[PDB]
């Protein structure tokens, strides 16, 4: 009941990135995505893995298939990238992604 | 860097105001032991803040009379009191006044004019005074000043003696009358001397030694002997004598201290079956919940570490590491299946469908509510799962409502058939194998217990250490305690027999509760300590004899008598002199 | 909307830190509070959830501080007492607003509380 993320993803502006949340054995169709800016409280991007809390960019999407839950960003901005987290739901305590620092090139 | 040196005999002081004469008089009183190290200082190119400890020795070698000051206390924050002492132009000037202190408080010396050193009014020791609870006013040489705080009393003693040694504390004995007592009431954990700046001095620390004084006819302490210094001086405290004449005196005893401890509790300590609660194949539904007794056993939470675990874990009463640290009484882990959102609805003070109707828990319940998805299993089409959608009150604590009775909406009796607003109150959850996170059933479990106050049924796993042998240890086995040397023993204990014992009715063998084996026990050591001496008239050399031990736990000669330390076995055999034991007669000569 | 934490706590290892999560901007009794630990340069780590109406402590054990989450309903402030402190507990402790029911979301949090657990004094 522990979930797996890719530690890093580097992409370019406008290009599509997908960061995976890979949970061991069973998974729960709810998941929660978090963008942690450096030295700042992570902020929930995606709720029940299908939903954004209000005000969050339309480029921020989430999903899951099998045991994986994706953090999918379309058309990045160099303002956008940050450390990304997914939170396990149920199965006793919510096991947060190891974190993924997103880099955006082209600067 | 502190340059130590050898206290020798200094630091004895009239412990009281009593007079005596020619009378060796034991006393047990904080002193500076003999031959201890003293932390020696200088004045060159030197007055750090030191611990006050219990008390302090002190000295200085003054041809120049420079070391004039003392500042004691704890914080030294000017808020508490601090002693101050200044010895200037023969006029002693003393204060407990409160004031705040310099980086380097001191007195000044402007070298060599009409006023030698001048700078009496240097007086940068400190900021300024604040509150005053007292006042008083008044290498050749040596000033020895003992300071100690007991019962509102700081206390001083002193001697002013001529010497000539540049290096160190002269070796010779004189002891310290009191000058003063100050009924101040400060607490003092630290202190600092103070100086006249343009000279050695020392520090000891007082310890609760017991000395043997010797007063003289005039009543002046002319000598002393530390008891604990060394065997010959453990004797002289026995006899109350300085002369110790030939033969074997028995001073003291020696009990080998235990290694650590051994706690040992029967392996497995049985078990508490939360699985057949949690991993039970067919749960009773939420609407009728299991209540399952678990007893004489040990908090089993170590099965609950490895699994997909539980969509939530909430157990109310006490810390989850008091699961396994704290025993419980009436333990009912409640086996049932609830719909997903209904974990809220299982909790004290819940308004809700589960709570108010089919599964209701107390406000006083100490224990669990735990969720996990059974959509992965319990889902089908299963309409056997059911719930009480409506009921006319809340269930009493841990009570269930089994009613298949008609829910009667109007005063028109339904009489066991359906009609206008004729309801069967219980209803079912259709489980749709496409169920989502809101629609998934959660099997949910609840541990009933009192907390404490009734016997341990589910207990905590109790920590059983490992086992050590041939080595003195404290121990506990199964609540049997004692302290011994646990060895390997052929003592064939009976299958159900726990202890052994012995004619004297003293625990002897035991059997290791976990792994079943016959351990002896054995007392620790004892032995007296006898001090063989040729009369002090001849030597100061003593040979201790540890009676009745094997020579480890202590030029050592193991005897039939005991472990003899400090004498030289001799194949030759001469007439008996200081008979020891078993035919072993010590004697002094080459 | 507002979760304000007690400032950084520097302890010796083995000592105790208790940290206040002060609610404002919403209803305290209608929301559990998640307590989230981020070890410096390390991932998000969730120590437990609490209930406003009750003793709703769950504890992810893993690192064990004998922790208990106490919520002060008058001041709407959930405390996290983290005892048996270790140099690895050194981290930024977030408290996170949780739903009062199963949907576990932390939308809004405290500001985080660094705790430096060391024999090194400040
Ligand atoms: C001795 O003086 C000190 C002032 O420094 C006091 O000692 C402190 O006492 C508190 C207890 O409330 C301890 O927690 C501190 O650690 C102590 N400080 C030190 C440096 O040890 C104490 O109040 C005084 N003793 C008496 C009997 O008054
Ligand atoms: C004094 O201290 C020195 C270390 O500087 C140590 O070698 C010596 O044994 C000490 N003497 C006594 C009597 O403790
Ligand atoms: C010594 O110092 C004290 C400080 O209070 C001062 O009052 C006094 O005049 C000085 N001189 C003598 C001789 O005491
Ligand atoms: C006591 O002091 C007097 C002073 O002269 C001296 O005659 C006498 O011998 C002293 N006796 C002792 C035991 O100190
Ligand atoms: C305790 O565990 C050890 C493990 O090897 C086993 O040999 C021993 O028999 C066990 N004893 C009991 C009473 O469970
Ligand atoms: C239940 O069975 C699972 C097997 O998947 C196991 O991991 C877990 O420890 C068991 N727990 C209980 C309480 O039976
Ligand atoms: C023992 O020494 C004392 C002095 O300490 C002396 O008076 C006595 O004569 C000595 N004993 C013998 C037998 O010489
Ligand atoms: C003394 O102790 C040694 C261990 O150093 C042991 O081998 C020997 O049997 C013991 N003998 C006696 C007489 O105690
Ligand atoms: C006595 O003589 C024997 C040799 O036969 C030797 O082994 C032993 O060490 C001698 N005794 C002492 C105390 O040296």
């Amino acid at each position: 009941i522990v979930l797996t993320q890719s530690p890093f993803q580097s992409v370019s502006p406008k290009e599509k990135v997908t960061i995976t949340c890979r949970a061991s054995q069973s998974i729960s169709s709810n998941l929660h995505w978090y963008q942690q800016k450096p030295d700042q409280s992570p902020k929930l991007l995606i709720k029940y893995a299908s939903q954004s809390i209000s005000g969050i960019p339309s480029r921020f999407s989430g999903s899951g298939s099998g045991t994986d839950f994706t953090l999918t960003i379309n058309s990045l901005e160099a303002e956008d990238f940050g450390i990304y987290f997914c939170q396990q739901t149920n199965f006793w305590p919510y096991i947060f992604g190891q974190g993924t620092k997103l880099e955006i090139l082209k600067r | 860097p502190p340059a130590y040196t050898n206290s020798f005999t200094r630091g004895v002081y009239y412990p009281d105001k009593v007079f005596r004469s020619s009378v060796l008089h034991s006393t047990q009183d904080l002193f500076l032991p003999f031959f201890s190290n003293v932390t020696w200082f200088h004045a060159i190119h030197d007055n750090p803040v030191l611990p006050f400890n219990d008390g302090v020795y002190f000295a200085s070698t003054e041809k120049s009379n420079i070391i004039r000051g003392w500042i004691f206390g704890t914080t030294l924050d000017s808020k508490t009191q601090s002693l101050l002492i200044v010895n200037n132009a023969t006029n002693v000037v003393i204060k407990v006044c409160e004031f705040q202190f310099c980086n380097d408080p001191f007195l000044g010396v402007y070298y060599h004019k009409n006023n030698k050193s001048w700078m009496e009014s240097e007086f940068r020791v400190y900021s300024s005074a604040n509150n005053c609870t007292f006042e008083y006013v008044s290498f050749k040489n040596l000033r020895e000043f003992v300071f100690k705080n007991i019962d509102g009393y700081f206390k001083i003693y002193s001697k002013h003696t001529p010497i000539n040694l540049v290096r160190d504390l002269p070796q010779g004995f004189s002891a310290l009358e009191p000058l003063v007592d100050l009924p101040i009431g400060i607490n003092i954990t630290r202190f600092q001397t103070l100086l006249a700046l343009h000279a050695a001095y020392y520090v000891g620390y007082l310890q609760p030694r017991t000395f043997l004084l010797k007063y003289n006819e005039n009543g002046t302490i002319t000598d002393a002997v530390d008891c604990a210094l060394d065997p010959l001086s453990e004797t002289k405290c026995t006899l109350k004598s300085f002369t110790v004449e030939k033969g074997i005196y028995q001073t003291s005893n020696f009990r080998v201290q235990p290694t650590e401890s051994i706690v040992r509790f029967p392996n497995i300590t049985n078990l508490c079956p939360f699985g057949e609660v949690f991993n039970a194949t067919r749960f009773a539904s939420v609407y009728a919940w299991n209540r399952k007794r678990i007893s004489n056993c040990v908090a089993d939470y170590s099965v609950l570490y490895n699994s997909a675990s539980f969509s939530t874990f909430k157990c109310y009463g006490v810390s989850p590491t008091k699961l396994n640290d704290l025993c419980f009484t009436n333990v009912y882990a409640d086996s049932f299946v609830i719909r997903g959102d209904e974990v809220r609805q299982i909790a004290p003070g819940q308004t809700g469908k589960i709570a108010d109707y089919n599964y209701k828990l107390p406000d006083d319940f100490t224990g669990c509510v735990i969720a996990w998805n059974s959509n992965n299993l319990d889902s089908k089409g299963n309409y056997n799962y059911l719930y009480r959608l409506f009921r006319k009150s809340n269930l009493k604590p841990f009570e269930r409502d089994i009613s298949t009775e008609i829910y009667q909406a109007g005063s028109t009796p339904c009489n066991g058939v359906e009609g206008f607003n004729c309801y069967f109150p219980l209803q079912s959850y259709g489980f749709q194998p496409t169920n989502g996170v809101g629609y998934q059933p959660y099997r949910v479990v609840v541990l009933s217990f009192e907390l404490l106050h009734a016997p341990a049924t589910v207990c905590g796993p109790k920590k059983s250490t490992n086992l050590v042998k041939n080595k003195c240890v404290n121990f506990n086995f199964n609540g049997l305690t004692g302290t011994g040397v646990l060895t390997e023993s052929n003592k064939k204990f009976l299958p159900f027999q726990q202890f052994g014992r012995d004619i004297a009715d003293t625990t002897d063998a035991v059997r290791d509760p976990q792994t079943l084996e016959i351990l002896d026990i054995t007392p620790c050591s004892f032995g007296g300590v006898s001090v063989i001496t040729p009369g002090t008239n001849t030597s100061n050399q003593v040979a201790v004899l540890y009676q009745d031990v094997n020579c480890t736990e202590v030029n050592v000669f193991q005897t039939r008598a005991g472990c003899l330390i400090g004498a030289e076995h001799v194949n030759n055999s001469y007439e008996c002199d200081i008979p020891i034991g078993a035919g072993i007669c010590a004697s002094y000569q080459t | 909307v507002q979760l304000v934490q007690s400032g950084a706590e520097v302890k010796k290892p083995g000592a105790t830190v208790k940290i206040s999560c002060k609610v404002s901007g919403y209803s305290f009794s209608n929301y559990y509070i998640h307590w989230v630990k981020q070890a410096p340069g390390k991932s998000l780590e969730w120590i437990g959830y609490i209930d406003p109406f009750n003793g709703g402590t769950s504890d992810n054990l893993k690192f064990k501080g004998a922790a208990t989450l106490t919520a002060d309903t008058s001041t709407d402030t959930a405390y996290m007492e983290l005892s048996s402190l270790r140099s690895e507990d050194t981290a930024v402790y977030y408290c996170a607003r949780s739903e009062y029911d199963p949907y576990y979301v932390m939308d809004y949090w405290g500001q985080g509380t660094t705790v430096t657990v060391s024999s090194a004094s400040t």
